[PDB]
Parts: structure tokens; sequence; C-alpha cells
């Protein structure tokens, strides 16, 4: 890793790379080292850098994409029904790459009766920020579970949910950002695609602009598990009582 | 053995990943989880079998200047005061022994007590502390036993463990100033925020009943039950919560901190008894420099006590072999550890 | 010097340089030490 | 007094003529972040203005005001920041003229 | 030990909240909750200290060997 | 990046041989002092 | 014990800070020895 | 959108204020300084010495969040920090006792003092307006008297429960000038700091400072400066008959009432209830009575720590927000 | 172009401790659920 | 107990397979400049990427 100088003497690394360390944040100490000569410092950073080590070598899938809050908040961002206001989309698009780089606002998914951007276009803006970044990619995959398209339909997109995803020109057109589409799974995630298409640097930049996005938005949206959330209904009770 | 605090179960600010709590400034500043760490340091002064005694006299004034940084908090008695502070270098208890009594000469009329060299024990510590109780006494064999304990009032900092009594652990992630945490109609800002992800895979639903039971206990007045297989049930509990005017499930509508509008999903919050553990970050921080080495291998010591040393190998040095690093694995096991100068030869090169 | 508070009846006694340390009429063996008369300073944080 | 400490234009985020500028303002927090975003955003020339702190332990805030081809984003913040003062002056005047009763 | 001067989460003062509670529990008895309702407690995180907090300083000041 | 706090960053050094390029920066970290964070603890000249 | 380079026969002081505690001289500043070896 | 949110049993709807030009095909009316002055009239309920319920109108949640954010932390207050001691032989250690001395409010109005710097040490820290010094000394013996008191230690020991009124005030020179027209006291005199016993002694000298709420917790003048979105009941298809009794027993006995006999259930007022939403459980009111939480109202409930009236607090918050914006307006831009 | 550029790059670059990578790969999956349900008496 | 056995299994699996290079003849070679397989996996490709 590189260094960073912050107060509050406990360590900080990130949370996207917590999976290879298998950390649990339960009073878990974990020591660091420094190289000494100018040979071994570059030998560490060019051969063991985090941008180089996006893959575990046991099968070649991406292992460092994100973790639980990031995936479950991007699912709430891009579900199917999270139409954003222009002020809300404006704040949410500025709050990923705070002031370092700019964006080109696309035409929204819905014209004159109230202008509302679909959350999938909002995740599409996360991948391709501008036309100055050659980050055009293509993907077609599956959101880890789907009810199959019960009729006689050739694509797996005509289901009760989003199901089969598709990316054409760094733009998602259907789907959510759950597991095995985002990472920690099979070899068809978005970050693996950015990696194989345009190197390690843009792959790291997409993750570090998704992290500041979702960590700062999920504290604003709201999410809880109350006793109403885990309440068995009377129908389930009377079905269990006879079964 | 703890402290009570209201707590909003939500995913807040991304510092709530895997048992990662987030505390509240100006709520922790009002005496929430304040610690007192007490360590004693007893140095019994003994008289030797060489007709001598260890005088604990000190107080080098050095031109009437409220004396120097070594002997500042010692006073004109030899023993340290009560209430004075010490920050990594003041001598708080004196111990002066002679060296002619280290051997066994005859008890001649020559000066046995001719030198009173200074070998005390000093408070080596990262943070300043105070002395609140120092006592000198007697032991079994008529010698001056001295016990002194030092205490520091540790403010609970960032990195400190905070675990619920119900079965979920936690280390704080960041501290929030006052008002970036979501309030309600009454305007009560919660203290801590727990992970919603900590509930399913750890499979805890009794804490989700504990917030409701604590809310009704602080509402109706009575300290409520909750023992094994009995106690106060939930059916009358929801009736009490809906009879006062709150929600029947412990939920509440909350207003966001950084933007002021409402929260899209409801957030439930109530008191949980939160105990603090013996894992203060000052007691677990470690460092290493070019410091002490052993007499046997000229390598650093173990643990944290002597100086410290953090080994790598037998499963750890093989990782950079799996990477293919050559010069790092050479340097951090040869040059940074010990650079030695064995002379060799060609003919019988021993 | 007025220090060396007792631990059984709390009497202010001043032992000499050779005492083989003993208390006053309480009949005790150990003794604590009184607080210094200086001015300790810190903020209320 | 040449007291340049608060506002600072990012030389590595703006365009050539103007129209977009990252303003790194110091010693300020969410006390005026959404109070200034809401006023600059309802300018019909300004089309994209949002605020985000880099890190909470640092006392920094970055705001990026994008606009169309009419006005400069440097001078757009001037008119979008005078109007919050006008808001507070109107609220203070009405509160003073109402608190004289009862 | 001693009740704090202000509560943790909110900021309402908790002075004249403890002795006026035990004085109201000994003389002019109320059950548990109308005591706080007549003393003036509204927000229920200001009510988790007077209801809570066994008094430890009255048991700590017992240990003084004729001080 | 791992955030290394200054309570363990001021005790954890890295040698830098001056190479007529960082002479001003290393002179700044010498004149600044080892108490504050951008500084230097120890030094070893050309002579033994 | 008085082995030094710039001065001769001065006093010494093992360090208290930085967990380094080497036996160093005064008024110029030279360690004048190896690392400390303790048991 | 009619300035109202939806309240469903699992989530809310239309949280964003969305009242800007550039939202649907035209200018959903712009700022227009004459219109914002014409369409702004507030409604004050009451002002006590420790209670204010003054409302607000025609502004979004953003600047209302600003006016509750600066009110709770970013307005100055007055409290003691530096507590000098003299041979405190109590059982309470000096850090916790000085914390109790600091954190209690001190009833004295600001703008009689200025701010302090971090440099210029102790002989020059307190320059002619910095210090409200509060000197204290207390000790007791066994009280010479004949009570019995075999359980309660009230008449047995002198002043064993020291209060906030024991903290005296020492004026020096010009400090007595601000004391003549404004005598200083603490906020509440019946605030328990410590508990002592005979043989123990507490004497000290605390210095004061002017601070902002970002430093410590004692620099906040308001306990709770929050607001409330007003609940608007939007009941349709009236419920006359015997269902109004269950409709009254389900809601609080406040906001809703019944005329007479077999009439419908009207609404008494607006500023009475929170949202209990028990009606979203039963299969009678789940699709018959629709409530909500309207914007535009922002019911305040502030209370003082004892330092100043809340009509001074809100005015000071508005003035310090205007000054904080003016200091950024007059700042030159330098890359 | 793209398929051949991804195939010539996927050739194993010489000078790599393939035995060390493989031995870290085999020794890694220490989960070992060991479902002893059902072919009877097989480990 | 399973992790206690698996740690020693992964440690004693290592030393028999620790020194195994891959020279520029597209072969995999041992410590004594021997050979165990003439091209890695039959193809000679990287199993990581
Ligand atoms: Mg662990
Ligand atoms: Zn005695
Ligand atoms: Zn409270
Ligand atoms: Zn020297």
């Amino acid at each position: 890793h590189y260094a960073k100088i912050r107060p509050w003497r406990t360590f900080r690394l990130n949370e996207c790379v917590c999976t290879p360390y298998n950390a649990d944040f339960d009073g878990d100490e974990m020591n660091l080292h420094v190289p000494q000569t100018e040979e071994a410092r570059a030998e560490a950073i060019n051969l063991m850098g985090v941008k180089n080590n996006l893959l575990t070598p046991k099968s070649g899938e991406p292992i460092i994409a994100a973790t639980q809050d990031f995936i479950t908040g991007s699912y709430l961002i891009s579900h199917k029904d999270s139409f954003y206001d222009r002020a809300t989309l404006t704040q949410l698009l500025s709050m990923m790459s705070d002031g370092i780089e700019h964006f080109d606002i696309p035409p929204p998914a819905i014209m004159k009766p109230y202008y509302l951007w679909t959350g999938k276009q909002v995740f599409s803006l996360l991948i391709k920020p501008n036309h100055n970044s050659p980050v055009v990619i293509n993907l077609d995959a599956k959101n880890k579970v789907f009810v199959p398209p019960k009729s006689k339909s050739l694509p797996n997109e005509m289901s009760q949910n989003d199901g089969f995803v598709i990316i054409r020109g760094s733009q998602i057109l259907s789907g959510v950002m759950d597991k095995s589409v985002l990472g920690d799974g099979k070899k068809h995630s978005v970050f693996y695609t950015i990696l194989r298409d345009y190197g390690p640097q843009e792959a790291a930049n997409a993750m570090n602009r998704m992290a500041k996005l979702c960590a700062r938005f999920l504290g604003n949206r709201g999410f809880s598990i109350g006793i109403n959330d885990v309440t068995p209904a009377d129908d389930l009770k009377q079905k269990k009582e006879e079964l | 053995a703890g402290q009570n605090a209201t707590v909003a179960v939500m995913s807040y600010s991304g510092y709530d990943i895997e048992d990662a709590l987030v505390l509240n400034k100006s709520s922790i500043d009002r005496g929430f989880g304040r610690c007192e760490t007490r360590r004693k340091t007893t140095t019994v002064l003994k008289r030797y079998a060489n007709h001598t005694q260890d005088i604990i006299g000190g107080m080098r004034v050095d031109e009437n200047g409220d004396p120097i940084w070594q002997h500042q908090s010692l006073g004109p008695d030899g023993l340290g005061e009560v209430g004075m502070k010490v920050q990594s270098g003041q001598i708080y208890i004196n111990k002066s022994v002679p060296t002619n009594s280290a051997d066994a000469p005859n008890p001649n009329n020559v000066n046995v007590q001719t030198q009173y060299r200074e070998a005390p024990v000093i408070y080596r510590g990262p943070e300043p502390s105070h002395i609140d109780q120092v006592m000198m006494s007697v032991s079994d064999n008529d010698q001056a036993l001295i016990k002194v304990l030092l205490r520091q009032n540790r403010r609970p900092e960032l990195g400190d463990k905070f675990s619920s009594r119900h079965g979920q652990k936690g280390v704080c992630g960041i501290i929030v100033k006052q008002e970036d945490m979501p309030f309600n109609d009454q305007g009560i800002v919660p203290d801590i925020i727990m992970n919603p992800h900590g509930f399913p895979s750890r499979m805890t639903v009794g804490k989700m009943i504990e917030l409701i039971s604590g809310k009704a206990g602080v509402l109706n007045g009575t300290l409520e039950y909750g023992t094994c297989f009995g106690g106060s049930k939930l059916e009358d509990m929801s009736k009490i919560l809906v009879d006062q005017g709150f929600n029947y499930s412990g939920k509440d509508m909350l207003y966001s901190g950084i933007t002021g509008e409402c929260l899209q999903a409801y957030i439930f919050f109530g008191p949980i008894y939160y105990q603090k553990l013996k894992h203060m970050v000052l007691d677990k921080m470690h460092a290493r420099a070019r410091g002490p080495r052993a007499v046997l291998t000229r390598q650093p010591t173990e643990g944290r006590s002597r100086d410290g040393g953090l080994r790598l190998g037998e499963m750890e040095r093989d990782c950079v072999i799996a990477y293919g690093a050559s010069q790092l694995l050479l340097e951090r096991l040869m040059i940074s550890s010990d650079a030695f100068e064995v002379d060799v030869c060609d003919k019988c090169g021993l | 010097t007025l220090k060396y508070i007792c631990a059984e009846c709390s009497s202010k006694l001043s032992l000499s340089r050779t005492d083989a340390v003993r208390c006053k009429d309480c009949g005790h063996r150990i003794l604590l030490k009184a607080r210094t008369k200086r001015l300790v300073q810190f903020e209320a944080r | 007094e040449p007291d340049r400490e608060k506002i600072k234009l990012l030389t590595q985020a703006t365009s050539e003529d103007g129209t977009s500028a990252s303003f790194q303002i110091v010693e300020e927090d969410h006390t005026l972040g959404n109070a200034l975003r809401y006023v600059i955003m309802k300018n019909p020339d300004v089309e994209f203005c949002g605020y985000s702190i880099p890190h909470p332990s640092e006392n920094l805030l970055n705001i990026r005001i994008q606009t169309y081809g009419e006005t400069t984003a440097v001078d757009a913040l001037q008119k979008g920041l005078k109007d919050l003062m006008d808001l507070c002056d109107v609220v203070e005047s009405k509160f003073t003229e109402k608190i004289k009763s009862m | 030990m001693i009740v704090p001067v202000r509560c943790f989460s909110c900021g309402k003062v908790v002075g004249d909240k403890w002795e006026s509670y035990l004085n109201l529990l000994q003389e002019d008895e109320l059950d548990e909750g109308t005591a706080l309702s007549r003393l003036g407690l509204k927000r229920y995180c200001c009510r988790r200290m007077i209801l809570t907090h066994v008094d430890l300083i009255e048991k700590f000041l017992r240990y003084n060997p004729l001080e | 990046e791992v955030a290394v706090p200054d309570r363990v960053a001021k005790v954890l050094t890295y040698p830098e041989k001056v190479t007529r390029y960082n002479r001003h920066k290393l002179q700044e970290l010498i004149v600044n002092g080892p108490n504050v964070h951008p500084g230097a603890n120890y030094l070893l000249k050309r002579n033994e | 014990m008085p082995v030094c380079k710039n001065c001769h026969g001065t006093e010494f002081e093992r360090d208290l800070s930085n967990a380094n505690n080497d036996l160093v001289c005064k008024a110029c500043g030279v360690v004048s020895e190896d690392n400390p070896i303790v048991s | 959108m009619s300035n109202i949110v939806g309240i469903e049993y699992n989530r809310v709807t239309n949280t964003t204020s969305t009242d800007f030009p550039g939202f649907s095909k035209d200018a959903e009316n712009e700022w227009n300084v004459e219109k914002f002055k014409k369409d702004f009239e507030v409604n004050i309920s009451s002002l006590d010495a420790r209670e204010a319920n003054f409302d607000l109108i025609n502004i979004d949640t953003s600047i209302a969040n600003a006016f509750r954010r600066i009110m709770i932390s970013e307005v100055p207050s007055v409290a003691a920090e530096y507590v000098y001691f003299f041979n405190n032989t109590s059982v309470i250690q000096d850090e916790v006792l000085a914390h109790r001395i600091g954190l209690v409010p001190l009833k004295v109005d600001p703008d009689m003092l200025t701010w302090v710097d971090s440099n210029l040490p102790d002989d020059e820290k307190f320059t002619d307006e910095n210090t409200i010094v509060l000197s204290l000394n207390v000790k007791c013996t066994r009280n010479p008297d004949a009570p019995k008191g075999s359980t309660d230690p009230k008449e047995l020991y002198n002043n064993a429960h020291v209060y906030a009124r024991d903290l005296k005030f020492e004026p020096q020179g010009r400090q007595s000038t601000t004391f003549a027209d404004c005598p200083v006291v603490p906020a509440d005199p019946d605030i328990l700091l410590a508990k002592l016993r005979p043989g123990q002694e507490i004497s000290l000298k605390a210095h004061c400072i002017l601070g902002i709420g970002g430093d410590h917790a004692k620099f906040s003048p308001v306990s709770t400066a929050s607001y409330r979105l007003l609940p608007q009941i939007n009941i349709l298809q009236p419920i006359k008959g015997e269902s109004a009794r269950r409709f009254q027993k389900c809601f609080p006995p406040g906001v809703i009432g019944i005329d007479e006999g077999s009439d419908e259930a009207y609404v008494k007022d607006a500023r009475k209830d929170t949202v209990s939403r028990e009606v979203l459980r039963y299969e009678e009111f789940a699709d018959k009575v629709k409530l909500g939480r309207v914007r535009n109202h922002f019911i305040f409930n502030v209370e003082s720590a004892g330092a100043m009236t809340p009509e001074e607090i809100f005015f000071k918050s508005v003035r310090i927000l205007k000054n904080k914006a003016e200091y950024l307006k007059n700042c030159p831009i330098t890359q | 172009e793209i398929a051949l550029f991804k195939y010539r790059k996927a050739r194993l670059e010489p000078g790599t401790a393939i035995g060390a990578i493989g031995a870290q790969s085999i020794g890694e999956p220490g989960t070992q659920m060991t479902l002893k349900t059902f072919s009877m008496n097989v480990t | 107990v399973k992790t206690a056995e698996t740690g020693y299994m992964s440690r004693r699996l290592m030393k028999s397979l620790e020194d195994l290079s891959c020279q520029y003849d597209n072969t995999v070679r041992t410590s004594a400049n021997g050979i165990v397989q003439f091209t890695y996996g039959g193809d000679g490709l990287d199993p990581l990427e």
C-alpha cells in the first residue's frame, strides 16, 4: 500500500480490500511493514500493488471489488424504481468524485411529464464520466438469481424482475448491481470488465468513485431491520400450524 | 459493568461495514464510557547482608527553579506526591542502592555507604497520568514496602471496542460532531449506530426485541424483564408503545443530517446496555525502530514489553515467494535484520 | 512537614529519618501519603 | 486585507474559458453546503452544482458548479451566494417585524 | 456514582432531577412514571438516567476510617 | 493507501540518500525538526 | 566508555522517546556505538 | 406535488422538495426577491423562558437544516475550562470533578467578552475580557448538635451535598462593572456536583473562556434545536357510523374528534400528534384513511440552557449565517 | 485483434514461481464443509 | 480443530513445491535444474489471467 497521515491512531486501509485479509473489525490487530532500500520499494509497489492484485490466482476471479454496504446500497440506488430529482441526481453525481473531475449530464429517461432519471442511468454515469475517458465496455450477465422468462421469449430479460443484464457502450440498460455483477463471485463483474478492457488504473478509479458514492449516499437513504420486518404473518402461522 | 445508550440501527456514512460502530461527539464528551486504568508499581527497598541500607533521598534543587524535568514531581521526601502529573520521564519513586555491597566484604570501618547512585523506576508511557495514592509500609521482614498506583482518565478514543451485551461485538469507525446523526420529532440524536448487516448472518432477533423492551422500560418507568424462556412478552409491549403514542414496532420517522429531508425507510431506535472492553487502543498500539536487540541472536525482543518485535515467516515469508519478490525478501530478512561481516577463504574456507 | 495520613484513624504524624515505620495511638503499621499543596492544572475536557 | 484563505479554484478541474470550476472552500461544513447548493441550483443558468467533503477529519469541502454557455461559473457563485444573504435578510426582517407584537 | 449534570444524547440538565426524585419517592409517593411526568421529563433519552443509575457514591463514601 | 497515523509514523523512518534533486526538500525536513511530522530523526554524512 | 568522535569523555543519556533508547552523547550528537543489546 | 409526502407502512414517497425551475418544461417559478418577501409570514405559538414553539413558512428542508445545525453547535456559549485546584482531598479525582464544574451552564450573556488565541501563553491569555472566574471552597466536620437521623444523612453532616450555588464569583476591577447591571449566577442552583464527608476538603479556582460547540459539549446553548414536519391528515370517504369510535381509540385523543351521534370524524388542529400509523394494520382503514406529513411548516421546539432567551438564539443564528456567507462573499478568488 | 491480443498476453510469462502459486492455491480452501450425507461410507 | 489441521497441512504442502521456477524455454524446472513438465498445463498459458 501507500501511506496516508491521519489522526485517531487506529489504522485505516479501506473496506473494498477486506476480503483477502478476512478482517472482521472485532479488535483484530494487523501489523504493517516498510521497505528500506530504493530497490525493494519499487519491487513492492510494481509487483505487489493493489492495482495489480485484483485477482486471486486459484481461478482468476476478481476478489477485491466492494463489501456489504456498497453492494446493498448500489442495489437501492439502481433497483428499478429510484427516479431521482435533478437536484438529487446533481448532488449524487457530484458526491462520487467530489471535485476532481466533471460530468456530462445525459438526457433523462423520461421527458416532459416530470423529468426523472432512472437509477440505472445513474450507475451508467458512474462508469463513463466524460467523453474524454476512453472507457467504452460491453457486458451481458445475470443478477445472481432470476425467475426465468416463463413465456416463449429468447432473451432472459423478459421476466418478473430485471434478471439478465446488458451493457452496451459503458451503459447498463437493465439490471441491478448485486453480487456476481459487482464482485466476489464469478468472472463477469463490471470491475473485471473495466480491468480487462482498460488496465488496472481505471479499474481502481471506478471502485474508488463507487465507494465515495455509496458510502456517502446509504447514510442518507435509510435502511433498518425492525420487528415488523421479521414479523410472521397470520397466513404463515396458520400454514405452519397445519403443515 | 457498562453503560446505557440509545442506538439507531441504520447503515450510516459507510463506517458501518462489519461490526463497525460510529459514536457521537458531544455525547461521548459528556462522560460516556470514560475509563480509569490503574497500574501499581511496587519497589520494596531492602537492606542487604553487607551492613548497608538503600536511602531513597533525592530532591536536587539546582538553583531554586522548581526542579528539573527528571526530578520535578518527586518533592523533598523521596517519594512522589499525590495529584501531580507525569509524562514519560519524571521520576515518581526513588530507589538508590550501593555497589560495594554487591559483593561481600568485611564490615570494616571504611565507608560502605560512600555513594548513593540513582537507579529509580520511571513511568514509561505514551500518555500523561496522575498519582492518587502512594503509601509506604512494612512487610514481614521489617523492611519498608512501598506501593504506588497510577491512574489516568482515558477518554474513549477511536479504535476502542464497544460491544453489546446481547452478542454482537464492535469497534468504532468515526466520531460524529453533534447533528449529522438523524434526529426525530422530539429531536433526540442517538448515541451509537449499529450495523443492520450484523443481525442476519449472526442471527440475532432478541436484540431487536431488546430495543422495544428498553423503550417501554424507559417509557412506562418499570425496569422490565427478559430472562430465559419467560419475562415480558411483545404482545402487551407493542400495546404499551402504541398506547403512549409511539409506533407499534419501535420504528420512527427520522430526518437526515446532511440534507434535512426525511428518511425513505423507517429507522427504529432505543436503548441498549453497552459495555466497554479492555481493548483501549493505547494498550494495543505498537512501534519499532532501530532499538534493543537480544544477546543471543542480535535480533529484537518479543511482545511489547521489552521493546517489541513483530516476526514474519514460516507462512508469511512464503507469500512474497508466491508473488516472486526477490530483493524485498532478501532485504527484510538480511539487511534490515542483521548485516554481519563473516570473513571467508578459498583454501579451507572456514 | 505535615503529611503521612494514617489508614485507621487518619492522624497527621511526621516520622523522622529513622523510625522503623510506625503509626500513632491507632496502633497501625501502614500509612498513606497526604496530597501535595501545589496547583494542578488542566482543562475540563 | 488580502485574506486569501477560504476560496480556491482548482487548476486541474476547470475548463479553458470557464463554465465549470471546483471551488475548494475551507473552514466550512454542512452549515451552508445544502444552503448554498439549493440557491445556486435554482439559477436557470446553473445546471449542475453539488458539494462533497473529501474526508470528515479534514475541514475541507469541494463544490463543482457546471453551467451552460451564458455565464461564468466563477461569477455564478457570486449571484448564487448573494441570494442566500438576501434570504437571511428577509427572514431576519420578517422575524424582527413579527417579534415586536404579543 | 454521581448523576451527570447533563444527559448524554440530548442536552437537558439533570441537576434538580435526582434529589427531587428520591424526595418525591419517599414523601408524596408516586408509582414510577408520574414522578418523572410531574418533575418535567418529556424526552425518553433524558429519562434513562433517573430511572437507571444505582447510586454508588453513597456506598463509596461509607469507607472512611474516621476521616 | 493504508492510513498510517503520526503516533506510529514519527517512529517509523525511511532512508533517503540526497541526490541533488531533493536537496531543498530534505533541507526543509532537517530545518523543520523531528517533533512535527514532516521532519527527520537521524542523519549520516559522507565521513564515517 | 569515553569513546567518541567529535568530543571526548562527555556524559551520556539513553533515549526515552521513539522506543529507540540508544546511548548517545551531548552537544554535537553522535551515537558513538552500535544498537543497544539487552537480555 | 402539493408539498406533501406519502406515508406507506414500509416506506415514504416524494421526499425531495423539487421546487426549482428546470424540473418540467418551464420555470417552476424562480427566485424573484419580491415574491419571497410577499410569500413569507411566520406563526409564533408561544415563548417561555425555556420553551419556544415558533413556526416557519415557504422554505425547503435545506436551509431549515442549516438553521437547526448552526443553532445547536455553531453559536457561541460561555463555560469554564481551566480549573485550578488547591489540595482537593475528596474521593472524586480532579478530572471528573473539573468536568462536572465545566459542563454545567453559566447564566451570563455573551458579547461582553471576545475570543482567545492559542498562542500568547498564561500571562497573556486572559486580556481584559476572557475570564468569569468561579472560586469555591468547602469542607465540614461532625456537626455539633443533637439530631437522631439514623438512616438519612441530612441533619448529621454540614453541607455534604454541595450544589451549583456553592460556586461563588470573584470580580476584579472591570469585572465588577459587568456584574453590577448583570449579576452572574449558574443556570440552576440545585445541581449536584460532588458529595463530601468530614475530613475531606474541596477548594479550587476555575477559569472561564468563550467557546463554540465544536470544541466541547458544554458550549451548546440549546439542548434540542430540532424541528418537525407537520402531519397533515387527508381523510376522504367519511367514516360515519360506529367506526368512528375505533377511529378515535386508534388515534390519540387529540388531533381528531367527532361532532355528534352518527357524524363523520373531523380534525381538531394540526400541531398535536406524531405518526403512530396503527390504522395501516387493520383491514378497515388501510385503504380508507390516508394521512401524510406536509412540508412548509417546520414546527420548532427549542429550549435554552439558561444563558439567553430563544428569540435571541434564533436571531443570533440568522445573523451568524449571514456573517458566515458575507465573509465568503468578500473573499478574493486565488488559484 | 482483441482475441489474439488477449491470447498472446495470457501466455505464462517465464520466471514465475508457479509451484509457489499452486501450493498457495491448494492450501487455501480450508473451509471443508464435510457433508457426510449419502454411495455409502465414502470420505 | 479443522483449521488447526489445515494450517499444518498447508505448511507441509509448501516445502515440497516451494522451489519451482519457469525458465525461458517455456518449461517448468526444479532446484537441481531438473524438469517435471515440458509446458505448463499443456498450453503454457497463465492460469491467473
Ligand atoms: Mg477477528
Ligand atoms: Zn490511625
Ligand atoms: Zn436525554
Ligand atoms: Zn559528542
